[PDB]
């Protein structure tokens, strides 16, 4: 369990926690290209909607 | 009817005990009164099994409104007989008696009498499993892209 | 019919029974006959289940109405008999009585013969399924497209 | 329910017998009343095999708090009649008695319903075997290369 | 539990039976108790087989103490009801009694169900046969040459 550790120290009673957008900004966005992916189907044919749809 | 109050049902249920009925010329103790309201309270939650039993109508009494006598049954006019049959064979033990075989017939008739539309509504079919093809007979399903019913 | 009314019914019933006629020195006072009028109604609406029991054309009274005795049943002039000696068999318990062996049978057979003509009449077929041909030798049909059965 | 507490339970199932109630002349002693208790908590106890038994939501008096009665029995509301039908029939051979056919009835009937819900979902289908494979049909199997079912 | 002893399970017993209780004025007698408490142990010896019959907890007392009556039993909760009944049917001779039919249907199902859980615990499967193969199919037990199984 130890082995998957991202941070030094755990969160320890009086630990302030610090907002980082302290203005309005438009974003700006990276990412490794693996990061976001989009799950995709088609609506299920045997739905109670889309009955007498062709 | 003229079986409206869990007091109607009771002294229906002593009448037929022989316990208490102006044909024997004695009448309800309050006593008797209680303890059957009780048995009968505890024989309703018990054939409603919060719902997975037998349906009747039955307004059980709250705590709050103190007397439970009193109050409407809430029951259709086609259970009371059942009701009260079954409530006589209930409290007969309490006088070292035994309802006759009139009374336990008639409380087994009215008791499957009772469930009887329950059971016609709950014979219930299962869909297709979710292995069974809907066939080609089946065109709009095949033609849409149907091509096995989906089960549970 | 000389029974005509729910208190004529009972009046038959407790004759048959034993306990009181026009000939007895001692008679019912009538709290006793309210509460047979009560088990007949009670009868009466257990076996005809809200519209799916047995069909009888009795007339169940109104509370607004006061009293149930002296309104007229509404029964035809071969259901009195069966719904009477019922009666009788259902209320010997309030006297400490058991209803005899012709009385019972008698009941058995009369609500019998209540039930057949309208058992004769639900006794009824089902269409054809809706995946049953119509058939080529229809002509109408095969010339309509109505090659199969609606069903349902 | 006017049935809340052990002691409550035991006092119906004493009225059952008909041995004391509310209407009564002579009443047991709270010697009696603490043996039929004692007698409650073990049958209580021998029918929930430490959790593997008949699951009732019971709870058990501890000793710290002293008295057992007046504990609530922290049973449902359609197990009360079932519960004290059984303590009358276990706790009469106390009073060199012997419970009626109909609370010995009805006692195997509510200990019945009180099993029925535990029944109904102990009933469960083991998984597929080891050795079983899981078919070229399964989409995601053959996908994730799993060829047979894990098992256990 | 309030059962916590010998003595109690023994005073459990006269009160089934009839013979020490509050309900009958009776009290028990000190040879009475010590003479059941001789039959308790001989009965327990006989029920657990020096390990290998039924299993309940219950502690042999040693000749070291000199009152057996008030030492604890080491029961489970839910040994008691079985253990007393049995006791009460056993020592019934004594007094040339006789225990009555829910006594002896209570202890009938209270030793059935104390050996339940054992009785599946010793429902155990020998292994496989050192006669047999363990196919070809099992990877690891072929690729360092377990080619039969071990057996015994």
């Amino acid at each position: 369990q130890r082995a998957y550790a991202n941070v030094n120290t755990s969160l320890a009673d009086a630990m302030a926690v610090n907002i980082l957008n302290v203005k309005d900004a438009r974003t700006n966005v990276f990412w490794a290209d693996d990061a976001i992916r989009i799950v995709s189907q088609p609506i299920p044919a045997n739905h109670e909607l889309f009955a007498g749809m062709k | 009817m003229q079986i409206k109050t869990k007091g109607d049902l009771v002294r229906a249920a002593l009448r037929k005990l022989g316990v208490a009925s102006d044909a024997t010329l004695t009448d309800v103790e309050p006593q008797s009164m209680q303890d059957a309201v009780d048995d009968l309270e505890a024989m309703m939650a018990e054939w409603y099994q919060d719902g997975k039993g037998i349906i009747t109508g039955y307004v059980f009494s709250d705590d709050e409104n103190p007397p439970a006598e009193g109050d409407d049954h809430g029951l259709r006019s086609s259970a009371v007989s059942a009701v009260f049959h079954n409530l006589a064979c209930r409290i007969a033990p309490d006088y070292a008696l035994e309802a006759t075989a009139k009374i336990i017939a008639t409380a087994k008739y009215g008791k499957e009498l009772l469930y009887k539309q329950t059971a016609i509504s709950r014979a219930k079919r299962a869909p297709y499993p979710s292995r069974m093809p809907t066939g080609s007979g089946n065109s709009f399903a095949n033609l849409n892209e149907w091509h096995y019913f989906p089960g549970e």
